[PDB]
């Protein structure tokens, strides 16, 4: 019936906002590990940089 | 004398990794506050 | 008609358990990546401790 | 009313079908971001073989 | 004699890593199981 | 002579992760643009 029609299409409707919601909400987290991923890799880089330049010619340094 | 060796500092880009993580738990537990909703 | 919105509102219900579902396993993959994160950044501070703490002080010990 | 109920239940037939969309879409960045984690997890392990490999060897080396 | 030098040994953070990535790829395909029945 | 010490190069490997966070955020904005829908 009608009744039964109504009630099931606006406790969808409140679903579908919370849904909507909680989406937001995963998209910033995932938006967050991008920032987390990034900052990682800029240490990574730096890292590498660190062990050419700085490591490397002092080892070699070293033998002299 | 012979060359020093600068110590390597990457401990601001690490915080700013464990911030984010941080960050994105908590994002995560209000969408499944969201989704508890329902 | 009545008929047509109460089916379709059993459709929109079925599927909106669907979507909860479908994000609450996005959700969990979005906490492993967080996991893995957090395991490489430890793996990457370990490396910033081996270079600084065993690594270097070895460089300068070898030129004597 | 059948006629809201129906309105309301083809308003929210469309609101899921954006909400699948947007899920799948979440759903792509976060394997995207599994293999930046992955490449990144690759990058680290050849940091520590270079340490382990070329850098630690030199160093003895660099002693004789 | 010199001080010998210490192996890294990152090994275990590295395959907890990966062991993640897979679970976090397992909840993926879940995930799309559920959008694909609507 | 010594030993020489090859340069560490994980250029390649830190190019893919930059493009793949690229491609999460590219995603991330279609996501929204859908959700904007509602
Ligand atoms: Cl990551
Ligand atoms: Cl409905």
């Amino acid at each position: 019936t009608a009744a039964v029609a109504l009630v099931k299409a606006n406790e969808n409707a409140a679903a579908i906002l919370n849904l909507k919601n909680a989406i937001q909400k995963t998209n910033a987290a995932v938006a967050d590990v991008v920032q987390a991923t990034q900052s990682l890799g800029t240490a990574v880089q730096a890292v590498q940089d660190h062990i050419n330049s700085v490591v490397s010619p002092a080892i070699t340094a070293a033998n002299y | 004398q012979i060359l020093s060796i600068d110590p390597l500092d990457i401990s601001q880009n690490l915080a700013a990794v464990n911030k984010s993580l941080s960050d994105a738990l908590q994002h995560l537990a209000q969408s499944d506050t969201y989704l508890s909703a329902i």
